């Protein structure tokens, strides 16, 4: 066998990556996407399905794909689950009641021994006003440094200002690629 | 040439109508 | 009012199904079966079934029923119309009606059936317009459907403007046995394979008996016929207002017009047959044919079918002009003859064993018919007076069109 | 093959995810329950090919009754397929829409087509009530409480004379049921 051309495709840039989009419902899930996709805050109802999109940074394609965080759709995440080679968490600092509701689902989530192989990609979303917790608060809360043999990472971004974005999609990138 | 009746030319209205 | 309409096949398997209410079970299909199996063996079979509440209306296609299963009492003349588009539009995609192309197409026939009807309304009936939205080998619709003009499409360009009509005459002559002809009707067809650049508008002129006695010419041979009817392009307002027969012709070959009325000349061909058949001993096959159309028209590929005895075998033929076949499968003897002048006189003499072993039952006596067809000859004496073509940019086209005389019903009962 | 099919699908690949459809409408066609592949095909929904998402709407709607539970999850697939620029993919959706016996999935459908009842496009005008016709039929009091009457009404009035035709035709079935 011959790797030939795929060194050639790799010299210019080949590798695209995976992305998954989790989080509670009006937490800047399709706020966040359209931001990172398209680079504006378009307003969206409420997913009652789902939302497919592809991103594509520094030669990588990372797919994204938006899961709400409804009742009804809070179990659905597991078919998302399969062929999904990252995972991104939409937490809500302004929702001290849904906080806990949050940590929870993240906590039964992380729980599955198919999600395993997905580091942690949790963002603080929210991040606008007052009552939004910072980058360590919200992360003590929802316990984590608990979390054994998970790479997570805790990034604020604020769903009007967009901003640290590209900071989360650099880490991820680090996280995710082992290459110079 | 076709069998059936040969194709002819046909006109476009009633002249002698006006 | 058809719950669902579904392509069968000869086997009673469904070659392929749409629904388009849901109010009646995909699996009364399988009972249609055994029911057409029932009422073909009790003589009570007809195209319109009945599955308890659900009625199953099939239809004989070349290789399958179209069974169209309905719930409630919908439009049945609505649902023969639309099987009946659905099959023309089936005829014009595919050019062979078997099972070979039902599962060959599949892809594009499910986004064609979903096109054409919704929640049991149909909604696209232009062959052309489908295909230029649904193809097998896609952009937004057509703007020719939503507009008004739905039997032109706009834009067409071409490098001659060129027109193919088509006068077509089946001349039907129900002679009975006892020599009198109670059936004589003659239907004309005005069809017309129009193909220019753009859409114009035709603005048809024939020698017509009412058009001419209107505009007070009512002295000529004018053509009275008793039917006739406009095809889609034809606007129907100027028929009714003033008989102005004015339509955008459409793409391609069609039929704008069509006369039908009753026949008072003598037929074409006088046929007499005579059957000397001895009691289980010969048979004789006294057949004179003689023309009585013009001597100036030529019958061409004259086919006289005379039915021969089921049982009978070793024949001799005995005529004069025309070869004569008999068919295995057909059971008969046809007169088959090349050109037929006007006039012409062919007597033939058949003579054939017969089997010692007496029929169990009896066979009938099927009607005598002729495929005769002389073109070039105009019987009704309907002359076409001009034909308006006008294009909004202007151009000068040079329509053709011919006219063809066959035999249609030309059936002559048996003695 | 059922394995195989499902891998097939769960794949990156166009032409094989186009070949897969094709086998199934074909098993599916042939006399196979596909049924229990809806749920794999879900994923495989939002799909920029016109033909791909024709045989998934198909899919959907042969396998809506089948697994009304499984169903849940293509409203967000036909709401943002509600918008979609081409006058055929709308009125496919919106045919997709009536199509549906899910009692839950045309309640979510009911903006959708208050949005398409006022399409410009006589296709898609014809679409929008075909739509709601299909909405009264399966859900009478659905549809009043909607209030697409006084537009039904109205949309004899207007232009598109296919599209008055069948509106009208809507309206006798209304009034006729
Ligand atoms: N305006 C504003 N909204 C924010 C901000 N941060 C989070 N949001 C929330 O993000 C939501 C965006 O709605 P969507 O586009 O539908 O995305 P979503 O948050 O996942 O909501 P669902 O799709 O229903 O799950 C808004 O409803 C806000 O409540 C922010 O900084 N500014
Ligand atoms: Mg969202």
């Amino acid at each position: 066998g011959n790797i030939f051309a795929n060194l050639f495709k790799g010299l210019f840039g080949k590798k695209e990556m995976r992305i998954l989009m989790v989080g509670l419902d009006a937490a800047g899930k399709t706020t966040i996407l359209y931001k990172l996709k398209l680079g504006e805050i378009v307003t969206t109802i409420p997913t009652i399905g789902f939302n497919v999109e592809t991103v594509e940074y520094k030669n990588i394609s990372f797919t994204v794909w938006d899961v709400g965080g409804q009742d009804k759709i809070r179990p659905l995440w597991r078919h998302y689950f399969q062929n999904t080679q990252g995972l991104i968490f939409v937490v809500d600092s302004n929702d001290r009641e849904r906080v806990n509701e949050a940590r929870e689902e993240l906590m039964r989530m992380l729980a599955e021994d198919e999600l395993r192989d997905a580091v942690l990609l949790v963002f603080a979303n929210k991040q606008d006003l007052p009552n939004a917790m910072n980058a360590a608060e919200i992360t003590d809360k929802l316990g984590l440094h608990s979390l054994r043999h998970r790479n997570w990472y805790i990034q604020a971004t604020c769903a009007t200002s967009g901003d640290g974005l590209y900071e989360g999609l650099d880490w991820l990138s680090n996280q995710l690629r082992n290459q110079k | 040439d076709r069998k059936g009746g040969s194709y002819s030319q046909a006109a476009g209205s009633d002249s002698a109508q006006s | 009012s058809a719950s669902a309409v579904y392509v069968l096949d000869l086997k009673g398997k469904v070659l392929i199904c749409r629904n388009y209410r849901g109010d009646v079970d995909m699996s009364e299909v399988e009972h249609f079966m055994p029911i057409l199996m029932e009422k073909e063996e009790e003589g009570m079979l007809s195209p319109i079934l009945a599955h308890g509440g659900v009625r199953f209306m099939w239809i004989k296609h070349n290789n399958l029923y179209l069974v169209a299963t309905s719930k409630k009492n919908a439009c049945v003349s609505l649902v023969f119309s639309f099987l009946y588009k659905v099959v023309q539009v089936f005829s014009e995609y595919f050019k062979e009606l078997e099972e070979e192309s039902i599962r060959d197409n599949f892809v594009i026939i499910y986004e064609l059936l979903d096109e054409l009807m919704d929640f049991g309304y149909p909604q696209t009936t232009d062959s052309k317009i489908l295909q230029e939205y649904i193809t097998q080998e896609a952009p937004r619709p057509p703007a020719t459907v939503t507009n008004a003009v739905s039997w032109r499409s706009e834009g067409i360009k071409y490098r001659k403007n060129e027109v193919f009509l088509d006068v077509i005459e089946a001349v039907n002559l129900l002679v009975s046995a006892n020599g009198n002809v109670l059936r004589s009707e003659i239907v004309g067809s005005i069809k017309m394979r129009v193909f220019l650049s753009g859409m114009p508008e035709l603005r048809l002129g024939l020698n017509d008996k009412v058009l001419f006695d209107n505009t007070g010419r009512g002295k000529s041979k004018s053509v009275e016929l008793e039917d006739v009817k406009f095809h889609q392009c034809v606007r129907l307002s100027r028929f009714e207002n003033d008989r102005t027969i004015s339509f955008i012709p459409p793409d391609g070959e069609f039929e704008l017009m069509s006369y039908r009325l009753n026949t008072h000349v003598k037929p074409l061909i006088w046929i007499e047959s005579v059957i000397e058949k001895h009691s289980h001993s010969r048979i004789e096959y006294m057949v004179k044919a003689k023309s009585q159309f013009k001597r100036r028209s030529t019958a061409n590929n004259v086919e006289i079918h005379i039915p021969v005895p089921n049982d009978a075998d070793s024949p001799k033929f005995k005529t004069t002009v025309g070869s004569v076949k008999w068919v295995p499968e057909n059971s008969e003897i046809v007169w088959s003859v090349k050109s037929f002048p006007g006039g012409k006189e062919y007597l033939m003499r058949a003579h054939f064993g017969l089997p010692s072993v007496e029929a169990e039952d009896k066979e009938g006596k099927p009607p005598i018919s002729v495929k005769f067809e002389i073109p070039y000859f105009t019987t009704s004496g309907i002359q076409v007076r001009y034909l308006k073509i006008i294009e909004k940019s202007g151009y000068q086209a040079l329509p053709w069109v011919r006219y063809i005389t066959q035999n249609g019903d030309y059936q002559l009962r048996t003695q | 093959e059922i394995f195989e099919l499902k891998a097939e699908l769960n794949s990156d690949k166009k032409e094989k995810k186009k070949e897969a459809v094709k086998k199934v409408i074909a098993s599916m066609t042939v006399g196979k329950d596909v049924s229990a592949l809806f749920p794999d095909v879900v994923n495989c929904m939002q799909t920029d090919n016109l033909e791909l998402k024709k045989l998934v709407y198909l899919y959907l709607m042969n396998y809506a009754k089948s697994q009304p539970d499984m169903a849940i999850m293509a409203v967000n697939t036909f709401v943002k397929d509600c918008e979609d620029p081409n006058p055929l993919i709308r009125a496919l959706a919106v045919r997709t829409m009536g199509c549906i016996r899910v009692d839950k999935i045309t309640e979510y459908l009911c903006e959708p087509l208050r949005k398409c009842l006022k399409d410009e496009d006589p296709y898609v005008r014809k679409t929008a009530a075909v739509c709601v016709a299909k909405l009264h039929d399966i859900n009478a009091q659905l549809v009043e409480d909607q209030g697409f009457l006084d537009t039904l009404k109205d949309l004899i009035s207007d232009s598109n004379p296919m599209v008055v035709a069948n509106a009208v035709a809507a309206l006798s079935e209304i009034a006729e049921s």
